[PDB]
Formats: C-alpha cells, sequence, structure tokens
C-alpha cells in the first residue's frame, strides 16, 4: 500500500477537529422545560452553552429491546442528510414513561420495564439500564460534538486540499460525533471492512478505525485503514451480556476505541448528516442479531449454485478458453458451478457489451455451459465510457443521470475505459434504468445462466482524491458526495440484484457479488475482501475479516482463493482451497500478471488434495443451504466466532484461527507452510467432538494437537447435531440438487442430537411466493431417530430420499426398524465399527418430504 | 424340490449380496461392481455401449446427472434430459 494516497485522521480536517476534543464537562445541556413526551418519542431541546446553538434530541424506546437516539439542529440553514433505503421498516416503538424526575434529571421507563433511561440535563448525558444494571452511557466523557451549519461561502474547515484535489466545501464544517461507555465490556467487534483482527484493538496511541469505502491497492495487514466497504455496527461481548451499537450515518466515519471495573469507550465521528444511533441491548448475541436484522433485513437466500465453487481470473481469453476450463474440470473430476468473465470480456470496458473477437457468440458459449449445468458471471462496473457510439453513455448523458460537479456538468474521471462518467445510483430513476438494462432484450448476449459481478463500486476513480469521487460532486436532491459516499456501492448492488430478478419476471433469485457495501448490503447478495495477496498471512486474515462481516449481517463473504496478487506456491494454493471450501463465498481468482492456476495445472499430489477439498464442500451443500436459510429467516450468521456458541468461555473471545459453521461444525484450517500438526481448541464442558475423517471422539474443553498432511482439513462435528450431506459428488450443484441425502448423526454424551434441512428448487422465489419448500427437523434421543416438519407451511414435490444414516457414538443394535405412514414396517441392514462406535444404516429409502422414525433395537 | 439362484458376490470379494442389491441405487461393493447402471457408487463406471461405434466408460457420478456424456445418450435414462444420438 502507498499510505501517502490516503488521509490519516490529522489529514481529514473534520477528524482532526473532532478528535482534538478531549474528555471533560460537555458544553451541551438539555433544556427540561422544552421536554415533550408522546407515545412514540420523547423530544427535548439541547443547547451548546457557549455558541447557544439549539439542537433537538429525539429519544425512543423501541420494541425488541432497543433504544434510538436522533440529534439534529432545531433551526438549520439547510436540511442534514438522513440515511435512506437502509432501514427495511419504520421500527415499532415502545412507550417511555416518567418514573422519576428532579431539577437536573428525568428517569424514563421503557414500556412496563425492566429497561430504563436516565436523561441528565447538565451536562447532557443518557444512561441505559436493565432494572439496576448499568448497560451503557452516552456522552459520559463529554465528547459530543455537533458542528452547526454556518453561513455558506480554522485551517481546512472550509476550502480544503488533499494532494492536488480541491474540495470547495460550500457548507463548511458540519461534522457530528458522540461517545458511548460500555461498563463490563473488554471485547468489541465489527465495523468492517479492515484487514485486522476480529477482536478490535484500542486506537488510543494510533489512528481510529476508518469507515470510508475506498479502493486500496496492495492493502496491508493488521491496520485500521478503510477498505472497500463500511458497516457502522459494533458488537460488545462479555461473560454476562451482549450489546450492539448501530451508527446510521453514510458519511466518512472514524471510530475511536479506548479501555479503562473493566470498561470500553467508543467514539464515532462523521463528516455530515445527523446523529442517528440504535442501541441494541441484547441480552444474548442472538437477541442482538435479531434486533439488527429487524432494522436492516436479513441475508438474501443465495441460489444453490452460488454456494458451489467459482473459478475466476483476470482474464479468461475468449470463448475457447472458457470452454477449455469447463472441460478441464470434467476431465480432472473436479466440481465447479461457475466460470467468471472479468473486464477483458467486454468491448473495451464498455459494460453490457462483448469483445467481438474474444466473445463473438456469447449465447452459444452460455448454451454450452448450460449443457454442462453450469453458469457464468460477467463483471459490470458502475463507470460508463465517455463514447458517443456507446448506447449506455448516450442514454445516461441524454437523461442527465450522471453524478455532476458543482458547475452542473457531468463528472468525468479516469477508470478502466479511460474517460468515464459515474451514474448517480442514489437517484431512484437511475436504479430503475440500471435494473431494466439487465432485461434479455437490452443486455444482448445474456441468458438466465449469466449472473453479475459489481466491482469498483466505492466508486473507484483513478484521478480522484484517495482514488474516489470528489467530496463536492452533486447527487440526486442536491446532496453532496460527502453526504452519501458509503451507500453508493450498496445502491449499485441493489439495482443489479433487482435487474436479475426483473429480467426473469420476478421468478429467479439473483446472484450478485459486490466489492463495496454498507449496512443492508446482506439483502442483495455476496461480498468479498477485494485484492488480497498470495501470502500465508493473507490466508490467515480471511477468517477475522469474514467473521467481522458475519457479526454485522453479511453472511455471504469470502476472500480470493490463492490470493489476488502474485503467484502462490502449490502448498499455499492447496491450503487456500481448504480454507475457501469452508467459507461462505468460494472463488479462486487471480490478477492479470499471475501465472495460470486452474487446479489441474499442479502436480498430482496437489490436484488430489484440492479435489478432496472440493468434494467436501459439494457434499456439504445441503448443510450450507440450511445455514443460509436460517440466516435468511432469523438474521443469524452462517460463519461464526467460537464465542457466539460459547459466550461464557472467556478463552474463546479473541479466537480467529478457528471458526464454526452454525452450531455443528468447528473448522481449524491449516494456515502455515510445512505444518505437520495444528492446535485445535475444542470448547464445551460436557460437550463431545467428532473428527469427521477418523470418527475419533474428543471431550471438551481441551486444546488438542492434531497431526496433519497436505490433504487434511481439521473439521469436527459437535455432539448433539445432525448434518445432511449429498455423498454423490457430481460436476455441479444443479446435477446434485435432486439427489438422495445421507444424515450424519453425532451423538452428545446424553445420546441425543438434532439438526434441520432446508430444500427447494435451488433457484426461484417459489419457496416464498408458493411456499414450495421443505424444512425438516431430524432428532435423535433414546434409541430413535425421527424426521418431522419444522415448518408445515412448506410442501415440495421432490424425488429426494434418505439413502443412508451414519451414527457416530452408537453401540451395535440387534435390529433396525423404519416406520413411515403409507408403508409397511421395514427392517434395515447395518454395519458397525466397534473401534469408532460408528453405525451405518443402509438405504432407509424414505422420501425427505415424509415423517418417519428409525428405531434401534 | 426347487433349486435357488446363487447371490451376487462383489468383484473385490468385500460382500455377497442378493441380486436385488445389484443396480438398486445404493452402493454395496467398495469397487462399485454392484452399481454399473446407476450413480450410487463414487468409483463405479457406466459403459456407453454406443451401438455401431467405439464404446466408452464414464464415471458413475455422470449417470442421470442431466448432462449428455455417451454419444448414444444411454447415461441419461431417468433425469429429465433426453439426449440425442450423436455417435455419427
Ligand atoms: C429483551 O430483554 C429481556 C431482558 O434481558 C430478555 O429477557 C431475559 O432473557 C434472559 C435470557 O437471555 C433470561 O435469563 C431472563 O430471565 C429474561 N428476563 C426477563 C425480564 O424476561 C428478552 O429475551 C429480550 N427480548 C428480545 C426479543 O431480545
Ligand atoms: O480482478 C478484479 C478484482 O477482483 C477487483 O478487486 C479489482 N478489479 C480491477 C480490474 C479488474 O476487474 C479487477
Ligand atoms: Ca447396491
Ligand atoms: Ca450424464
Amino acid at each position: 500500500v502507498d499510505r501517502s494516497n490516503f488521509k490519516t485522521c490529522d489529514e481529514s480536517s473534520f477528524c482532526k477537529r473532532q478528535r482534538s476534543i478531549r474528555p471533560g464537562l460537555s458544553p451541551y445541556r438539555a433544556l427540561l422545560d422544552t421536554l415533550q413526551l408522546g407515545p412514540d418519542a420523547l423530544t427535548v431541546h439541547l443547547i451548546h452553552e457557549v455558541t447557544k446553538v439549539l439542537l433537538v434530541l429525539e429519544l425512543q424506546g423501541l420494541q425488541k429491546n432497543m433504544t434510538r437516539i436522533r440529534i439534529d439542529e432545531l433551526e438549520p440553514r439547510r436540511p442534514r442528510y438522513r440515511v435512506p433505503d437502509v432501514l427495511v421498516a419504520d421500527p415499532p416503538t415502545a412507550r417511555l414513561s416518567v418514573s422519576g424526575r428532579d431539577d437536573n434529571s428525568v428517569e424514563l421507563t421503557v414500556a412496563e420495564g425492566p429497561y430504563k433511561i436516565i436523561l441528565t440535563a447538565q451536562p447532557f448525558r443518557l444512561d441505559l439500564l436493565e432494572d439496576r444494571s448499568l448497560l451503557l452511557s452516552v456522552n459520559a466523557r463529554g465528547l459530543m460534538a455537533f458542528e452547526h451549519q454556518r453561513a455558506p461561502r480554522e485551517p481546512g474547515a472550509w476550502e480544503e486540499t488533499f494532494k492536488t484535489h480541491s474540495d470547495s466545501k460550500p457548507y463548511g464544517p458540519t461534522s457530528v460525533g458522540l461517545d458511548f461507555s460500555l461498563p463490563g465490556m473488554e471485547h468489541v467487534y465489527g465495523i468492517p471492512e479492515h484487514a485486522d483482527s476480529l477482536r478490535l484493538k484500542v486506537t488510543e496511541g494510533g489512528e481510529p478505525y476508518r469507515l470510508y469505502n475506498l479502493d486500496v491497492f496492495q492493502y496491508e495487514l493488521n491496520n485500521p485503514m478503510a477498505l472497500y466497504g463500511s458497516v457502522p455496527v459494533l458488537l460488545a461481548h462479555s461473560f454476562h451480556r451482549d450489546l450492539g451499537i448501530f451508527w446510521l450515518n453514510a458519511a466518512e466515519t472514524w471510530v475511536d476505541i479506548s479501555s479503562n471495573t473493566p470498561q470500553t469507550d467508543i467514539r464515532w465521528m462523521s463528516e455530515s448528516g445527523i446523529i442517528d444511533v440504535f442501541l441494541m441491548l441484547g441480552p444474548s448475541v442472538f437477541d442482538v442479531f435479531r434486533q439488527y436484522a429487524s432494522l436492516t433485513g436479513t441475508q438474501a437466500l443465495p441460489p444453490l449454485f452460488s454456494l458451489g465453487y467459482h473459478q475466476s481470473r483476470w482474464n479468461y481469453r475468449d470463448e475457447a478458453d472458457v470452454l477449455e476450463v469447463d472441460q478441464g474440470f470434467d476431465d480432472h473430476n473436479m466440481p465447479c458451478d461457475v466460470i467468471w468473465l472479468d473486464i477483458e470480456h467486454a468491448d473495451g470496458k464498455r459494460y453490457f457489451t462483448w469483445d467481438p473477437t474474444r466473445f463473438p457468440q456469447p449465447l452459444n458459449m452460455l448454451e454450452h455451459l448450460a449443457s454442462k449445468r453450469r453458469k457464468l458471471v460477467a463483471i459490470v462496473d458502475p463507470h460508463i465510457k465517455v463514447d458517443s457510439g456507446y448506447r449506455v453513455h448516450e442514454e445516461l448523458r441524454n437523461h442527465g443521470l450522471y453524478v455532476k460537479t458543482r458547475d452542473g456538468s457531468d463528472y468525468e474521471g479516469w477508470c478502466w475505459p479511460g474517460s468515464a462518467s459515474y451514474p448517480d445510483f442514489t437517484n431512484p430513476r437511475m436504479r430503475a434504468w440500471w435494473s431494466n438494462m439487465f432485461s434479455f432484450d437490452n443486455y444482448e448476449g445474456s441468458a438466465p445462466n449469466l449472473y453479475v459481478w459489481n466491482d469498483m463500486n466505492e466508486p473507484s476513480v483513478f484521478n480522484g482524491p484517495e482514488v474516489t469521487m470528489l467530496k463536492d460532486a452533486v447527487h440526486y436532491g442536491g446532496w453532496e458526495h460527502r453526504d452519501i459516499h458509503n451507500i453508493y456501492g450498496l445502491y449499485v448492488h441493489m439495482a443489479t440484484a433487482d435487474g436479475l430478478i426483473q429480467r426473469s419476471g420476478g421468478i429467479e433469485r439473483p446472484f450478485v457479488l459486490s466489492r463495496a457495501f454498507f449496512s443492508g448490503s446482506q439483502r442483495f447478495g455476496a461480498v468479498w475482501t477485494g485484492d488480497n495477496t498470495a501470502e500465508w498471512d493473507h490466508l490467515k486474515i480471511s477468517i477475522p475479516m469474514c467473521l467481522s462481516l458475519a457479526l454485522v449481517g453479511l453472511s455471504f463473504c469470502g476472500a480470493d482463493v490463492g490470493g489476488f496478487f502474485k503467484n502462490p506456491e502449490p502448498e499455499l494454493l492447496v491450503r487456500w482451497y481448504q480454507m475457501g471450501a469452508y467459507q461462505p463465498f468460494f472463488r479462486a481468482h487471480a490478477h492479470l500478471d499471475t501465472g495460470r492456476r486452474e487446479p489441474w495445472l499442479l502436480a498430482s499430489q496437489y490436484q488430489d488434495a484440492i479435489r478432496d477439498a472440493l468434494f467436501q464442500r459439494y457434499s456439504l451443500l445441503p448443510f450450507w443451504y440450511t445455514l443460509f436459510y436460517q440466516a435468511h429467516k432469523e438474521g443469524f450468521p452462517v460463519m461464526r466466532p467460537l464465542w457466539v456458541q460459547y459466550p461464557e468461555d472467556m478463552s474463546t473471545f479473541s479466537i480467529e484461527d478457528q471458526f464454526m459453521l452454525g452450531d455443528a461444525l468447528l473448522i481449524h484450517p491449516v494456515s502455515d507452510a510445512g505444518a505437520h500438526g495444528v492446535q485445535v481448541y475444542l470448547p464445551g464442558q460436557e460437550e463431545v467432538w467428532y473428527d469427521i475423517q477418523s470418527y475419533q471422539k474428543h471431550h471438551g474443553p481441551q486444546t488438542l494437537y492434531l497431526p496433519v498432511t497436505l490433504s487434511s482439513i481439521p473439521v469436527f462435528q459437535r455432539g448433539g447435531t445432525i448434518v445432511p450431506r449429498w455423498m454423490r459428488v457430481r460436476r455441479s450443484s444443479d446435477c446434485m440438487k435432486d439427489d438422495p441425502i445421507t444424515l450424519f448423526v453425532a451423538l452428545s454424551p446424553q445420546g441425543t442430537a438434532q439438526g434441520e434441512l432446508f430444500l427447494d428448487d435451488g433457484h426461484t422465489f417459489n419457496y416464498q411466493t408458493r411456499h414450495e419448500f421443505l424444512l425438516r427437523r431430524f432428532s435423535f434421543s433414546g434409541s430413535t431417530l425421527v424426521s418431522s416438519s419444522a415448518d408445515p407451511k412448506g410442501h415440495l414435490e421432490t424425488p429426494i430420499w434418505i439413502e443412508r444414516v451414519v451414527i457416530m457414538g452408537a453401540g451395535k443394535p440387534a435390529a433396525v426398524v423404519l416406520q413411515t405412514k403409507g408403508s409397511p414396517e421395514s427392517r434395515l441392514s447395518f454395519q458397525h465399527d466397534p473401534e469408532t462406535s460408528v453405525l451405518i444404516l443402509r438405504k432407509p429409502g424414505v422420501s425427505v418430504a415424509s415423517d418417519w422414525s428409525i428405531h434401534l433395537r | 424340490f426347487y433349486e435357488e439362484s446363487k447371490p451376487f458376490t462383489c468383484l473385490d470379494g468385500t460382500a455377497t449380496i442378493p441380486f436385488d442389491q445389484v443396480n438398486d441405487d445404493y452402493c454395496d461393493c467398495k469397487d462399485g461392481s454392484d452399481e454399473p447402471g446407476t450413480a450410487a457408487c463414487p468409483n463405479g463406471s457406466f459403459h456407453c455401449t454406443n451401438t455401431g461405434y467405439k464404446p466408452l466408460y464414464i464415471l458413475s457420478s455422470r449417470v442421470n446427472d442431466g448432462v449428455c456424456d455417451c454419444c448414444d445418450g444411454t447415461d441419461e435414462y431417468n433425469s429429465g434430459t433426453v439426449c440425442e444420438n450423436t455417435c455419427r
């Protein structure tokens, strides 16, 4: 990374002004005579004692244990930005009642208790409690700062320069900031995207964490520089409770974290907009996930194929190359769902076009992939070549849908097609236009098996300040680029996802990968960690990066398998396939200057280990799909830190070399060259874990040193769970999606287990519009395995049947009996390994749509 | 009075099974020899007879996968995909 291209806090005048305020007595005070209490909110005027600026505090109790704080000017010269399209609904409120009052304080009860809010008038402060337990304070360090809007026209407050880029800053200083105290909290997480540790560091002696969507070339590790996406959500965990803070601001934001009986203080500082913050009071982390999901929505249910393996590079040369790659997977018995087409596929980086030499017949190429039951992904960026012969440019220029400069002209910058303009994705008509451009009549050469990749949507501008858009560019409604920056990418993602839904008549689920993102981006598809590097430490950082994203609702995360920059040695490429095979978005990708690394180009030993990793992933597709359905319905992360599952185990709070998938699998991928073993922490008092390869049982809590070879992927199934698999690995997921299921039952020490399974057609909205799906619950206790409906609304005509049950931790029965309505009682044959206590039940033969029971006699 | 037929024995000797476990869509032999006609074994093989032209063997996992692997189309017999003869 070239750090001189990106501002430190001292170089961002508003960060420098805000951060120069140190702890002390706040000059703000609430004017209790102006207090008004209604059923939805409490409003009170606040005043700055020196400048006499009046602000309005809108305080609300909300259903699901949340509190909302909104602060804005009472009489502004012009309106302040309020973030649109991120909240999925107007949050249901909870009545605040005065239960206490004196000349400097008002105590408010939320609904019928137990939550209470204490408003102190002088200095202005808010305390949030549950009964007698102090959960958090607001403005306890007196760091609240609301720069009021001055008459439009010290150093850098107004006109400001960074390198040679000038910000005319017509509205002058307008930054807002506020501090929060978390007594009892020593561990905080979230606020992606940073190439840094899962457990966030204190920022006291260095830079605050920065949230400003930026294209950072050759980004480095373990630092707080802003990367491509921004989710202004911070989680706090302790043995006793979970809390969350959601700071709804789209402007450049800096976050300071400090420690101090134990307590963590958080300070947020944003360039413009209002103070709009949600306090998510838990008490469990699952309660925080539900709280946040009620505000910003849940993960969009990926079409099944998008959870398979993706093969990409910058670039496949032409149609012949794409078809050779397709054939290479089949000739080497390696599954793959999608082959990707980077920027060289288009006509000179004119998006929605095809190079007439390289891709003269895209429909024929797509038909060939469709005959292999595979898909393709085409890159479409939000920058349009300035070319009068390019229809997209002419329509957007003619309709005035580009982002403008202050003088009213269309902004033109440098990007991949040379001179390019930037569509104003904040304008709803622009998003409608973009969505309609994906119709099969408009996007010539596209077909239903063509999906989309949105890159450079920060937006990336080569000659702009910090490689992005000028702060004083103008958007829809007259808002400045500074006001909206962090939602520009989200709007690109939203409009592309809508385009894929609309072109199909509203039937097909979209698949869109996006580089830039914000709160709510989980609703539109997948994200990835950008341009990582082919190095061991970048393989390791993929875990804390995707975990930081999972915690804040972005479950469909991944990092480029093999690293984007440079050439990975074969061992590193194998280990990356193993890591990627257990991460939500699984794509091999590589930079333009790299050697080819399609997996069959390596020596046989490496090919075999990669094939094994691909087979493991493909067999787990019913499990991945079920976790994603759970994320879609509940807002629960797919990929999880161990502390989410073991909240009282303090030794798990910083773990980032291991992770869990749902509640059932614990993964410790090998991430060092030449490793012959791994240290695995298996938590849980009275918990057991099964090594999924050897079936060896291990009791928790323990740190085990496990031996590994090149083909090893340290994976453990938790006792008490049932994992569904497709054991017949075929060339793509479409090939497997009607196949029989094998149930892997890992018995707890009490001899019990449970697990769920979601199934549908694999790609439409029929699960929601027609309730065409199945949600099954498998449960084991005593000597009986049962399948029952977990959602009776769901029905599905399917040939899927249960071909096998593998039971880990079971003794040898004398007989095995299957009962299902509509059939005579059946006797199943079985095989039992006394050394591992593994019981295999042969061919139950029952439909997955039916209730049934298997009794071990 | 009535002489019974002998059971099937896997080509690798790992098991002896009734002939109703041959092509019964469940893998009973470690070598895949009980399932030449189905996708049930991970290491089985399906024979493309390709009547009139060169015969070919394909992976079992390509039986009823919805993809046309044999030029005679016999690998796709219960998948929904109807393959055309392309052996010529
Ligand atoms: C809202 O908060 C209440 C209070 O903390 C939650 O209720 C408690 O739940 C815990 C389990 O996490 C129990 O130990 C307590 O006994 C419950 N307390 C009371 C007063 O009921 C409640 O689950 C939260 N609700 C939501 C929707 O998040
Ligand atoms: O390969 C992609 C990469 O995945 C992106 O992060 C950046 N892109 C810049 C140009 C090219 O499209 C390249
Ligand atoms: Ca058989
Ligand atoms: Ca086939």
